[PDB]
RNA sequence: CCGGGCACUCUAACGGGACUGCCCGCGAAAGCGGGAGGAAGGAGGGGACGACGUCUGGUCAGCAUGGCCCUUACGGCCUGGGCGACACACGUGCUACAAUGCCCACUACAAAGCGAUGCCACCCGGCAACGGGGAGCUAAUCGCAAAAAGGUGGGCCCAGUUCGGAUUGGGGUCUGCAACCCGACCCCAUGAAGCCGGAAUCGCUAGUAAUCGCGGAUCAGCCAUGCCGCGGUGAAUACG
């Protein structure tokens, strides 16, 4: 990005939900190019809490994700002593992104076999702050803050 | 896996014929 | 009815090279098989440039034998001689058969 | 492991000027380079005169030092 | 009575026939749902003639075969989002904001020397 | 070198190969065998007047040397002379036998590879090095051409300092793939060290 | 390569299993391509104008 | 259970159950529920009374197996030592035998490495 | 499949199409924001091409080529041996540590190449590599080939385990004068390390990375996991 912004990628909505941020997710499984068993992978994850509660998974992504979404973190940054971690404001697409980067790597972290399962599983635990990946972005909105002591430089 | 030259993939790799690996 | 095969080298060159070879009989053994395409086919080489170390540049080579039919269609002897040995190319050769 | 199925093979610069040899209990330790020739029974008394690429090597074969062609008793190279 | 809609894509090719009142698919035999099995990927070819609502009331046949699927069913896509628009060309309303009707750009790069995959360079030690 | 070679850069785009007989397989290694083993002379004895291209005919048994000469003479011969005594080494090879016609070449300032070996049998002449070269450049260049280069290289007048020296006009487009131009490569073996020299030529273009 | 090798270009070699290619022209044994008989330099340098009729810089 | 000499394929389907024993391996494994006839599946612990005998009797006298085999092998290589034959040459070293190279790797048939300096 | 018919695919061969021209805002202008329509753009995506010169970069084992030097030999000829060792260390990769996985059974879409004692449909002996006999092709119209991943059903249940296949014993097919030194391959057995890798560190901005599978050349068969290409499925992210 030394000439140009660049320009973000957009995508279809999902042939269910209707919603594409999701397909990401559903990408966020994907994992060497076979989004084919990861399509399912998370719809059965849903339709296993349509099969596991009652309640369609839309509130738990949704209330849930955006909490494992960084309210804000700690970056490098050098000058003539050393790189001095930073707190900053973090950002819409990076907190957006962190939600899954974070899901789908502390998600099939939890040990329930099928790839499903922790799927479903995780997408609770998180829709309910408690699990895995929720830890790490607290961890950091818990690091920064707790690194509030850097602000000489703010940014 | 790959060298299970007593497999699918096995002889499947190597590119060869056996008991496993049959015509049809 | 008379099969007439010709790969060749050039693209237009046989692709006229036969097309001489077309119509007159069109109006002889009855009509003809149209100046009939076909896929081609290639080889390759790809070599390492100069001896010695380098690899990575190897330059490409192809080559074409263009398959080209174009097939007069009933004979007629009107056919035979409406573009008989009536030759003419040479950049390509040519297959007959029936 | 190994094979060589319908035909095994004897290299006849021995195993012919072996046949002969046998004729009064044998020869008296073959010379002829031939490390690449089966090994084959009635020999098991004979000696071999097998290569060795410089060297020519001694090797007083066995029926039960058969399943083998001469020289892989014949050590090639030289380590430590 | 009669209408048409052709359809190409990484390499694909697919015209998607159709003559109204429904929309019964026939690839190659396979009734719609048994050429691609179910692939969530796949209720996306009729797509288009879901924004327009002639879904149930467009009968069609569509056969197709050249390469690989998960293409074909965006291949054959193309028509299915062409038809609604060749015999009426009055649906390029609810047609454009979906370009269920522009063309597919994406295709496939080819191995150059130097190299592993297209582009995918080897590597050295230290520098 | 960080250069290719027009000539094959330039085929099917504007020097079409000397040879042209078809069909191959059991077949092209040896046309194309023979066909090198007629160079080893013809070309050769007979630079004396036209060293250019080699173009050969065919349609197997059916051989011939469409060879270009420059000097349309040291050939034919009166009606038919020498047009034989090489039919009479064309057939020394070929069992196809060859229908052998000397060609008429016109302006040798305007023929690459002519210069080349020119500049060089002009360079065995020890004889005004570079200016040869500059009058080289223009000869070619005044004799019609739009452009023209050479470059010898490799020891001079005995260097035992290795060294390439520049010299060309007009202009040399090569990258314009299209344009056409004209090349030539020759040699000097010399009481101190073989080298050699090119020759370039634009044209007209299009 | 040189001139001390030329005993394949006839094929004659003793056994089925000896006949060392040997590049036309280059002569060395190492590459000796056989669509053309002869090496992969002769490959280029000479399809690099009309010692390769049907030949071209392959691009695509 | 206990089938081959000193063998107990515990909990774990008789059909690999069985390649427990340095003489079994998937393949001696189903020629063994054939002249056996045994269901296959079903763990050993479903596995009736003259059924573990048959296989056990089958197996036992069909194939030469621990103790023998074992020991026999021992033999093969005690054999290449005298006779010259290289094979012997190499389990003499304690190195590859088959046809390997040996600047580098074969860490397996030479053991755990050695380092030195230069 | 036998007619029957080019409207459709592709076939190789021509030419048409895009230029910031139209749309409207900034600006002196280039042109930049966005839109119109377009199959598509602001150089559509990918190649082929690498300036005057640079390190005396690389090769005289390609050949050539200035000269130095041995010449019953510092040519050669043949069999044999070696280039394949090995206490070790580096480079690039293959395979795997597994359950988004491995295995079996039934079914489907690749594009580009390739084959005359030369690829080889089939019937049939063998568990098998392969053998014996044989249909069409001179190769869009026969075949090498079957793609695999994947889909469906089902076997395994978190184990150094049906993971993984090193190594090793034994029998055996094959080219071939000959596979001990060193040939691939197939069958049985054996089944090793490895539960994702210290510091450090290599690739890629898209149909790319990743994963899957196919052919090619040299080539008797072959130490190819290499190389040169095709294509199937198909991301992530770039504040600055
Ligand atoms: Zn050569």
């Amino acid at each position: 990005a030394r000439r140009r912004r660049a320009e973000v990628r957009q995508l279809q909505p999902d042939l269910v939900y209707g919603d594409v941020l999701v397909t990401a997710f559903i990408n966020k499984i994907m994992r060497d190019g076979k989004k084919n068993l990861a399509a399912r992978i998370f719809y059965d994850a849903c339709k296993i809490i349509q099969e596991k509660t009652g309640q369609e998974p839309l509130k738990v992504f949704k209330q849930a994700v955006e909490n494992v979404k960084p309210r804000m973190e700690v970056r490098s940054r050098r000058v003539g002593g050393a790189n001095y971690q930073v707190p900053m404001e973090v950002s819409p697409r990076r907190q957006q992104s962190l939600a899954l980067r974070w899901l789908v790597q502390a998600a099939n972290q939890r040990p329930e076999r099928r790839a499903a399962v922790r799927i479903a599983h995780e997408l609770m635990d998180a829709a309910e702050g408690k699990g895995g990946a929720v830890k790490k972005k607290e961890d950091v909105e818990r690091m920064a803050e707790a690194n509030r002591a850097y602000a000489h430089y703010r940014w | 896996g790959k060298g299970d030259r007593r497999t699918r993939r096995g002889k499947i790799w190597r590119g060869t014929y056996g008991k496993y690996r049959p015509r049809k | 009815k008379i099969r007439i095969k010709l790969r060749g080298f050039d693209h237009k060159t046989l692709d006229a090279s036969a097309q001489k070879i077309v119509e007159a009989a069109r109006r002889s053994g009855a009509q003809v098989s149209g100046p009939i395409p076909l896929p081609t086919r290639v080889r390759r080489f790809t070599v390492i440039r100069g001896p010695f170390k380098h690899k990575d540049s190897r330059e490409h080579f192809e080559l074409r034998t263009h398959n080209r039919l174009v097939d007069i269609i009933n004979p007629n002897r009107k056919t035979i001689e409406q573009l008989m040995t009536l030759d003419l190319p040479t950049g390509v050769e040519i297959e007959i058969k029936t | 492991p190994r094979s060589l199925k319908k035909g095994v093979f004897v290299d006849d610069h021995l195993l012919e000027k072996v046949l002969e040899l046998n004729a009064k209990g044998e020869k008296r330790l073959i010379k002829t380079w031939s490390r690449r020739s089966t090994i084959v029974p009635e020999m098991v008394g004979h000696t071999i005169a097998v290569y060795n690429g410089k060297q020519h090597v001694p090797v007083y074969i066995t029926e039960n030092m058969v399943g083998h062609k001469l020289g892989e008793f014949a050590p090639t190279r030289t380590y430590r | 009575e009669q209408y048409y809609g052709t359809g190409r894509r990484k390499e694909a090719v697919a015209r998607v026939f159709l003559r109204p009142g429904n929309g019964k698919v026939t690839v190659n035999g396979q009734d719609f749902n048994e050429y691609f099995q179910g692939l969530v990927r796949a209720v996306a070819a009729l797509e288009p003639l879901r924004a327009v609502d002639a879904l149930g009331r467009f009968d069609a046949y569509i056969t197709v075969r050249g390469g690989g699927k998960s293409g074909q069913i965006d291949a054959i896509k193309l028509g299915i989002a062409r038809a609604l628009v060749q015999y009426n060309p009055d649906y390029r309303a609810k047609l454009k904001p979906l370009g269920f009707l522009t063309r597919d750009a994406r295709v496939v790069e080819r191995k150059k020397y130097g190299k592993h995959k297209a582009r995918r360079a080897p590597q050295y030690s230290k520098r | 070198g960080n250069k290719i070679h027009p000539i094959g850069f330039r085929l099917g785009i504007t020097r079409d190969w000397e040879s042209r007989w078809y069909a191959g397989k059991k077949q092209y290694r040896h046309l194309l065998l023979e066909d090198q083993r007629i160079r080893g002379l013809l070309e050769k004895e007979l630079y004396s007047a036209g060293l250019a291209r080699v173009d050969i005919e065919r349609a197997a048994d059916n051989v011939a040397v469409t060879v270009h000469v420059a000097k349309p003479g040291v050939v034919i011969g009166r009606g038919g002379e020498r047009i034989r005594v090489l039919r009479e080494e064309l057939a020394k090879l070929t069992g196809k036998n060859v229908a052998l016609n000397v060609q008429e070449v016109q302006n040798p300032n305007l023929s690459a590879p002519l210069v080349a070996q020119r500049v060089a049998e002009q360079i065995e002449r020890r004889f005004a090095v570079r200016r040869a070269i500059k009058q080289a450049v223009q000869r070619v260049m005044e004799s019609g051409a739009k452009g023209a280069k050479v470059i010898v290289s490799g020891r001079i007048g005995g260097a035992e300092q290795a060294r390439t020296e520049w010299a060309a006009q007009g202009r040399v487009p090569l990258h314009t793939l299209r344009a056409n131009i004209d090349y030539g490569f020759a040699l000097a073996r010399t009481t101190y060290g073989v080298l050699g020299v090119k020759a370039y030529i634009f044209l007209g273009e299009v | 390569a040189r001139k001390a090798l030329i005993e394949k270009a006839k094929r004659t070699p003793k056994f089925k299993v000896r006949a060392y290619t040997r590049c036309v022209r280059c002569g060395r044994a190492r590459s000796v391509y056989r669509f053309f008989g002869l090496c992969r330099i002769c490959l280029r340098e000479l399809a690099h104008k009309g010692q390769l009729p049907g030949v071209r810089k392959a691009s695509w | 259970a206990r089938i081959a000499g000193v063998e107990i394929p515990r909990n774990k389907r008789v059909d690999v159950a069985l390649t427990y024993i340095y003489g079994i391996g998937k393949a001696r494994a189903k020629e063994a529920l054939e002249k056996t006839g045994i269901n296959p599946a079903t763990r050993v612990k479903d596995l009736t009374e003259a059924e573990v005998v048959r296989l056990r009797e089958y197996v036992e006298n069909t194939w030469k197996l621990e103790g023998e085999l074992r020991a026999e092998v021992a033999a093969n290589i005690k054999r290449l030592m005298d006779i010259g034959c290289y094979r012997g040459l190499r389990h003499r070293r304690g190195l590859p035998v088959r046809g390997q190279r040996t600047r580098t790797n074969a860490r397996t048939r030479k053991g755990p490495r050695k380092t030195v300096a230069g």
